[PDB]
């Protein structure tokens, strides 16, 4: 459900928050199925920043959960879904400070009652296509794979142009798992080459 | 009543001191309580060691049982009982204190408004066991850590003053054991969380620096030496005599000779005793750190034994052994053959990524983007009529 | 008893309280069995008392009415063990000792029930149990105090071959010389049993160590002769411990293990699927650091 919410982003210390709103309404939702607890708060995006780790405070306090941080991104981008989950995690590390509270990603998928798959169905003329169920579905999406593929490199190639001539600074736990992509290669004209080859034989 | 007691600091101490202890009593009069606070600070900063500490304390904590400030008020008391000469007076102080804020908690509470007070008696808790290490008992301090652990755990998250306390007994206990893995891990968090007070004397720092040095020289699976450098715990420090060939042992580690090693070591040992009972790690450090870095800087997978008894100065008898310890300590992976003799490498650890390195990382992925969008291309022409 | 009519005695004992266990209470009963058992390892049937401890059961045995009676239950399942030398099972009921209340408070009592258990935990042979039990024996506080006991487990804790005749001399004078395990006369003949637990732990470093190494060499290592050598092998390798193959004019001894293309294809998809995990993954920090900055 809806809250009010103003951002002045001059300080970002400066928020409008409606408190009495939020405990009103949980109330109200209790009595008609009591399932439904605060378990967090969506941003409406259309990015992340590091300011929502302010806001992130106030919803800690309602919850016994680490509140859930949904960012849906409003204009829509992606040909998957264009909503993130981030949890606040609290870790004790060492990046330039003495205990960490960071977000960390994970995964956005669905699922669905009845009665809600049908009415999605039914808004849809559609036969889907995230499926990989069908043949025909499976070969849309392979494609579709490929080119999610080539995109991330791109952000991951100009991400790092940016430290080395635009100059951000050397981020060494960053780059670190970096390495290890390349560390952890396929290397070919080896034997493991050569069961693929067998293998093809085969099917 | 406070006159009574100011009237009585001065007669005892000296002229130069007279008006610190003047300083504190016009705040009084005036009120203004922020003040009065900053002003024992001054105090505790840099005469700590005059013998009206103690008392001037005294006065002050029983106002301010409950109407400022919990983690103010202690602080005073932990840098009073540094610098007793006489430690089981400094026991009962605690011993006493810790039970005044088991009781005042019931009426602190309803004062602040709502708040913690298990403040106190962590750092309480924490001068306990650094007193019975400076008279050297390992057991009651030990004891003491498990218990102080949990309660730090149990928050969401201890503060900076109080954590720097709890690692500070943590490196009194280690050094007395003689281990120096577990040395190094509590002095670099130390330096991290480090107190921004000018009442941690630099005195400590620079004792604490050196003990830092020596533990990463024994260490077991420290390949942090560059890393060490540039933190200004050890950067500030170089040009000091006492830590020159100090540093010189880190920087003869890095660039993997054993020469300007070997001359430096046979005087140290002989001059201080503690290289001389830790030898048998010293000299098997620096054959494992030029294994290590002649494998991570070159691109290839292989080396033979012929390389490396070249490269560690040890014969192709002792290379199988020195190959079974940095795989065991895991610095690398891969598998000995002695019927090729060679050492196949599969995995090396990430160390100090350095600015060159990330043109490099980058180069790569530019190849690898070029070959995924050529193929979705062609992938695309090929089945063009059966798709969704 | 005293008379050479012990035999007959026993025999009407065991009999006895074997067939009488009603209405009477616990304590008593405990204390029967204990009593019967006891005759028996003079009898020199160790399986007649191995039955008997199995009437008594642990449901009715973790109590403070039962105190001093556990611990004797318990000394005794050790003896009968000790002939058959299961020394991983020797080793659970000690731990039951030091895990019970009285022995746990009492400082010095807990001194000698520690140390036992390390002895003979060591010389159980390398099996899944073998490597938890003795993992959690390492990581307590209470080896920590001690040092003698210190450097026996931290020996065969880490993964590092080691020479039998300096495992021997070194911890001879320390831990040889205290009952139980090791000190008297029939317990210097599980000192010998030491021996072959350090070469083929030894073999067990070498398998994950070495792939290829020659005949020649592992013949030194082990510090034995060619025939001995192939010996100890061979009952590894029939234990199903590890994967060995000798060639006999000492041409290899392979550790690497026999393949096949299917467990190769499954080892080349971890690799793909663990690139693509991980470059999503750096990617979240990627987008934290480029708005905050």
């Amino acid at each position: 459900f809806a809250l009010p919410f103003e951002e002045d982003e001059k300080n970002s210390d400066v928020w409008f928050l409606d408190h009495n709103y939020i405990e009103n309404m949980n109330e109200m939702c209790k009595k008609i199925n009591a399932k439904e607890k605060l378990i967090g708060w969506y941003h409406s995006g259309p990015k992340l920043r590091a300011s929502d780790l302010k806001i992130n405070e106030l919803f800690k306090k309602y919850t016994q959960n680490n509140p859930l941080l949904l960012i849906v991104d409003v204009k829509q981008q992606g040909v998957g879904l264009p909503t993130d989950a981030y949890v606040a995690i609290e870790q004790v590390k060492d990046d330039g400070t003495s205990t960490e509270k960071t977000f960390l990603h994970l995964p956005c998928t669905i699922e669905a009652e009845e009665a809600e798959e049908i009415g999605v169905e039914h808004l849809l003329r559609d036969v889907r296509d995230q499926a990989a169920g069908g043949l025909s579905i499976r070969l849309t999406n392979q494609l579709k794979s490929l080119k999610g593929l080539q995109s991330k490199l791109k952000d991951v190639v100009e991400y790092l142009d940016k430290v080395i001539n635009k100059e951000l600074p050397i981020n060494h736990t960053i780059l670190g798992k970096l390495q290890d992509v390349f560390n952890l290669l396929p290397n070919l004209g080896t034997p493991d080459d050569d069961e693929i080859d067998v293998e093809n034989h085969d099917r | 009543e406070i006159d009574t007691i100011l009237s009585t600091l001065r007669m005892e101490a000296d002229p130069s001191l007279h008006p610190l202890f003047e300083q504190f009593e016009k705040f009084y009069e005036e009120k203004l309580w922020f003040q009065l606070s900053e002003s024992l600070t001054k105090f505790f900063d840099d005469a700590k060691s005059t013998p009206l500490r103690l008392r001037l304390y005294d006065n002050f904590v029983s106002k301010f049982y409950d109407k400022i400030n919990q983690l103010s008020v202690v602080k005073y008391l932990l840098a009073s009982l540094k610098d007793s000469k006489d430690f089981d007076e400094s026991l009962k102080y605690l011993d006493d204190l810790k039970a005044q804020f088991q009781e005042l908690d019931s009426k602190k509470q309803r004062n602040n408004g709502s708040k913690d007070h298990g403040d106190g008696i962590l750092l309480i808790d924490s001068e306990i066991a650094r007193t019975y290490l400076l008279k050297n008992d390992l057991v009651k301090a030990r004891d003491l850590l498990d218990d102080l652990e949990k309660t730090l755990d149990k928050k969401d998250s201890i503060p900076l003053r109080i954590t720097n306390s709890f690692y500070s007994t943590n490196s009194q206990y280690f050094k007395f054991k003689n281990d120096f893995n577990s040395f190094y891990y509590t002095s670099l968090l130390y330096l991290s969380t480090l107190e921004p007070s000018t009442s941690i004397t630099l005195a400590e720092r620079q004792q604490l620096a050196y003990d830092l040095s020596i533990s990463a020289l024994l260490g077991d699976k420290i390949y942090n030496f560059g890393e060490l450098l540039h933190h200004p715990i050890m950067e500030t420090i170089v040009n000091d005599s006492n830590y020159d060939w100090l540093f010189q042992l880190l920087n003869a580690l890095t660039v993997g000779d054993f020469d300007k090693f070997d001359s430096l070591i046979k005087v140290q040992i002989s001059k201080i005793p503690i290289l001389a009972q830790h030898e048998s790690f010293l000299r098997q450090k620096i054959c494992l750190m030029t294994l290590i870095e002649t494998v991570f800087v070159k691109n290839i997978r292989m080396l033979s034994f012929e390389d490396i008894s070249k490269a560690t100065h040890l014969p192709k008898d002792n290379v199988e052994h020195l190959v079974m310890r940095a795989i065991s300590l895991g610095l690398l992976k891969g598998s000995i053959d002695q019927v090729n003799e060679l050492v196949t490498i599969s995995w090396v650890q990430p160390r100090i990524i350095s600015g060159d390195q990330i043109t490099k990382m980058k180069d790569r992925l530019v190849e690898w983007n070029d070959q995924v969008e050529k193929l979705g291309k062609k992938m695309e022409a090929r089945g063009q009529s059966i798709w969704v | 008893k005293e008379e050479g009519k012990i035999d007959e005695a026993a025999d009407i004992l065991c009999e006895l309280q074997v067939e009488t266990y009603g209405s009477m209470e616990m304590s008593e009963k405990i204390q029967f069995i204990l009593e019967q058992m006891e005759l028996s390892i003079l009898k020199g049937d160790y399986s007649q008392a191995t039955v008997l401890s199995r009437k008594i059961l642990k449901k009715t045995f973790k109590n403070p009415k039962y105190e001093s009676l556990k611990l004797e239950y318990y000394n005794l399942l050790v003896k009968i063990s000790l002939h058959k030398r299961e020394y991983l099972e020797v080793a659970q009921y000690l731990q039951e000792i030091y895990q019970t209340d009285a022995i746990k408070s009492d400082e010095a009592k807990w001194k000698p029930v520690l140390s036992h258990i390390v002895y003979f935990l060591v010389l159980s042979p390398y099996g899944n149990l073998q490597n938890d039990l003795i993992h959690k024996i390492q990581n307590d506080n209470n080896l920590k105090k001690l040092e003698s006991q210190e450097s026996l487990v931290k020996l065969f804790t880490t993964n590092e071959l080691m020479r039998w005749p300096i495992v021997q001399k070194t911890y001879e004078p320390v831990l040889n010389e205290d009952d139980l395990a090791f000190g008297g006369e029939a317990n210097k003949h599980h000192w010998e049993d030491l021996q072959k637990r350090v070469i083929e732990h030894n073999l067990r470093v070498i398998s994950e160590y070495y792939s290829r190494i020659t005949l020649l060499r592992l013949n030194e290592l082990l510090d034995l002769t060619e025939s001995q050598t192939e010996t100890y092998i061979s009952d590894l390798v029939n234990q199903g411990i590890i994967y060995a193959k000798v060639n006999r004019p000492a041409k290899i001894v392979n550790f690497e293990k026999p393949k096949n293309s299917s467990q190769l294809l499954n080892e080349w998809s971890h690799n793909v699927d663990e690139l693509l995990e991980h470059i999503e993954t750096i990617g979240h920090l990627i987008t934290k650091e480029e708005i905050m900055h």
